[PDB]
């Protein structure tokens, strides 16, 4: 596993253990998306919100994904790759969601499901490049989404995230 | 509410 897939996993512990030192409302007034156009130029809150956490089984269930998904893009493709995909995903995933139902959420599973479009749709259309999405994991991933659309899921943040895997993966099987 | 990603 690299220094990306580490230095994240690391970031998003130490984040949750000033959520349990501090509460939640504490870290979320300072890492959550603006609430508030005047806060508009605090640009870390655009990416912070992915490192919230409000359950350890929810922070043990998306940094497993992310150490399997991420490590095996970092492995295969590098640091900056994963690094662009964190960014892009993260951003977009947390500018759907706080459109669908404003800035009060976090957590990193919109970044994970870029991955798993990332993964899957690059495999299928780019096998050489050594990473894939067992048509099992796919199944999971498909009932979880669905599953938010009826435990209060960011719907937005899945969909966008799992969009924006789906077109970086196109764009770059185009250009193996 | 907080919603979960
Ligand atoms: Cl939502």
């Amino acid at each position: 596993a690299g220094p990306v897939t580490w230095v994240m996993m690391i970031a998003c512990v130490v984040v949750f253990i000033a959520m349990q030192i501090l509460g939640d409302q504490e870290v979320m007034l300072w890492l959550a998306w603006p609430f508030d156009p005047t806060l508009k130029f605090e640009f870390w809150r655009y990416f912070t919100h992915a490192l919230m956490h409000f359950s350890l089984m929810h922070i043990l269930f998306n940094l497993l994904w992310w150490w399997y998904l991420g490590g095996a893009v970092e492995k295969r493709l590098g640091s900056g790759k994963l690094i662009v995909i964190t960014l892009i995903s993260a951003l977009l995933s947390g500018y759907v969601q706080q459109k669908f139902s404003g800035p009060w959420f976090g957590g990193l599973s919109g970044v994970v499901f870029a991955l798993m479009g990332y993964v899957w749709l690059r495999g299928e259309r780019d096998p050489q490049s050594g990473i894939y999405l067992q048509r099992g994991l796919i199944i999971f991933a498909l009932i979880w989404i669905v599953a938010g659309w009826f435990m209060s899921m960011a719907n937005g943040a899945h969909i966008a995230g799992l969009a924006v895997g789906l077109a970086m993966a196109f764009v770059d099987s185009l250009n193996a | 509410k907080v919603r979960m990603a």
